[PDB]
């Protein structure tokens, strides 16, 4: 059935799972021609495919050739989104494959269903949580790798850096929800509170700052106060 | 014209005949029913007055036999039987019209609504789908379930209704996911008429099996199967034009032959309301388009 807050800790048992977010798959920039009408300009998008146990981000990069001469393209995307999951699955080895497939927006379950048919063991679920994971191209090395390709790729990651040596699954989980939720909220204020401190840097082969343990509770801290703080600001409290 | 003769009525039932019903009180002097129109296949069904649990019934057709209906006190029920002594059967219906006592089958002459519903039904057909090789005759019940609905007990006593599954391998050529989901025309045209069916009047007879027992037994695998046989055809882009005409002629009948008052069971919104208005073929079923309208505006 549906994931929600009473059967949260399944995600962080031992049976592989993904959750796979299509959000920012078709993007799209509203301008006007010459004309004075409007017409859309697609950019480059991505498939948010991640392993919340283990922090394996599978980014499939959907580069805006896919959409040439292509009709009801919001439609094709989660058709593409699906067939490229599928895709995914079919190239790891067995035991690597997911016994569950959650996706954020219910107009995904269809589609991937039906891509999935070869895989009837393979359980098709949404979700009632409402997931931050569109806020993924604010965090600055992915948005990098989307906008730059120049070709259809696959870029793997590990969303959590190094974070599983010090914490569980379950936390790292929620700081990483907290932090997207905060970027999507007020992206500025959520880089600012991030960037900060300038001797806290970036490793290379990370996404995320390397905070120890007590400044990353001064960070979480700092983004609770903001999505309270911007929850005021919008709902005047 | 045929006979079904009754040898004794005794538990009050109310007796249907096609689209007719009448009463019959308990111990009431009734030996059958005259006049059926031959041709087509019939169906005679029952309700107890004391349990309306369980409609039952049988078709049949008279081309294939003598048949006749005795009430069996151990198992229940009024059962067809069929009479394999020609001159026998024909003295006992002679002497029980002589004496009056059967209903004569009540057809307006002007009214073609039971061919309009069966054009497509046979009985040969018909076992195709209810299996009981031994009888002439097709036994249905309001509790009977289908093949399908089995999947997800008793395989003797299943209506063996052509499995239909949108999201299904049969339905969905590999590397045409999308495609096919949103048009169904391959598995209608290619798998179901071409490669299962064989022509578009056994689709047709199918779809109107489901409908009859739908309606007459109240049984929920036939409606099931009857919505979506109507599904696959107007979620298909591309539909033989005479298919489409035949089908509006079919459904606009099946809507005129509803009770009013059943409407609310046996109608799913969800498929009318997909294939009046948003399906391919929402513009290609007129006579249906405006039946449902007038007769059902609620529904939609
Ligand atoms: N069995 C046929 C149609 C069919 N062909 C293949 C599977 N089903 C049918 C037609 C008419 C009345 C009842 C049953």
């Amino acid at each position: 059935g549906a994931m929600n807050s009473s059967n949260y800790a399944e995600l962080f048992n031992n049976d592989i799972k993904l959750f796979v977010d299509d959000t920012n798959v078709y993007r799209v920039t509203v301008h006007k021609t010459f004309e004075g009408n409007v017409a859309t300009k697609a950019i480059n998008g991505c498939i948010f495919t991640l392993n919340p146990k283990t922090g394996h981000l599978f980014l499939k990069i959907i580069h805006t050739s896919v959409w040439a001469g292509q009709k009801r393209l919001s439609q094709l995307a989660k058709w593409k989104t699906a067939e490229e999951v599928s895709a995914l699955v079919r190239s790891l080895p067995k035991e690597e494959q997911p016994k569950q497939i959650i996706v954020t927006r219910k107009a995904m379950l269809d589609p991937l269903e039906v891509h999935m048919l070869d895989f009837p063991n393979i359980a098709i679920r949404p979700t009632e949580l409402r997931l931050p994971f569109s806020a993924a191209m604010s965090i600055d090395k992915l948005s990098d790798v989307v906008m730059k390709a120049t070709e259809p790729q696959m870029v793997l990651f590990n969303i959590y850096d190094d974070w599983l040596d010090r914490i569980s699954s379950y936390t790292a989980f929620s700081r990483l929800t907290l932090l997207l939720r905060a970027l999507k909220t007020n992206e500025e204020s959520a880089k600012m509170i991030l960037l900060s401190d300038p001797t806290i840097t970036i490793k290379s082969y990370h996404l995320w700052p390397s905070f120890t343990d007590e400044q990353w509770i001064t960070i979480e801290s700092q983004m609770r106060d903001l999505i309270l703080t911007e929850y005021g600001r919008k709902y005047n409290v | 014209m045929n006979t079904v003769p009754f040898t004794s009525a005794p538990i009050e039932v109310t007796i249907g005949i096609d689209q007719y019903s009448f009463n019959v009180k308990e111990n009431q002097p009734f030996h059958g029913i005259k006049d059926i129109p031959i041709g087509h296949v019939h169906v005679i069904h029952f309700q107890h007055a004391d349990n309306s649990s369980m409609r039952y019934g049988y078709w049949f057709d008279c081309r294939m036999g003598n048949f006749y209906i005795q009430y069996d006190p151990k198992d229940g029920l009024y059962k067809m039987m069929e009479e394999r002594d020609g001159a026998k059967f024909e003295n006992i219906v002679h002497n029980f019209k002589e004496r009056q006592m059967m209903v004569s089958y009540p057809k307006i002459d002007e009214d073609d609504t039971w061919y309009n519903l069966t054009e497509f039904v046979q009985m040969d057909k018909i076992r195709k789908i209810v299996r009981k090789d031994e009888n002439q005759f097709s036994y249905v019940d309001s509790s009977m379930t289908t093949v399908q609905e089995n999947e997800l007990s008793d395989p003797a006593h299943s209506l063996n209704y052509t499995v239909i599954n949108f999201k299904s391998r049969e339905a969905i050529r590999p590397g045409h996911e999308m495609e096919d989901f949103l048009d169904k025309s391959y598995y209608l045209n290619t798998v179901m008429l071409q490669g299962i069916f064989k022509n578009s009047s056994n689709y047709f007879g199918e779809l109107q099996f489901a409908f009859l027992n739908a309606m007459f037994f109240g049984n929920y695998g036939s409606s099931l199967q009857w919505h979506a046989m109507i599904e696959l055809i107007c979620s298909s882009a591309t539909v033989p034009k005479h298919m489409l005409d035949k089908l509006d002629e079919i459904l606009y009948y099946q809507i005129k032959t509803l009770p009013e008052q059943y409407s609310d069971i046996l109608l799913n919104e969800r498929v009318w309301n997909i294939c009046l208005y948003s399906s391919f073929q929402k513009n290609s079923l007129h006579n249906t388009e405006k039946i449902m309208e007038n007769k059902y505006p609620e529904l939609l």
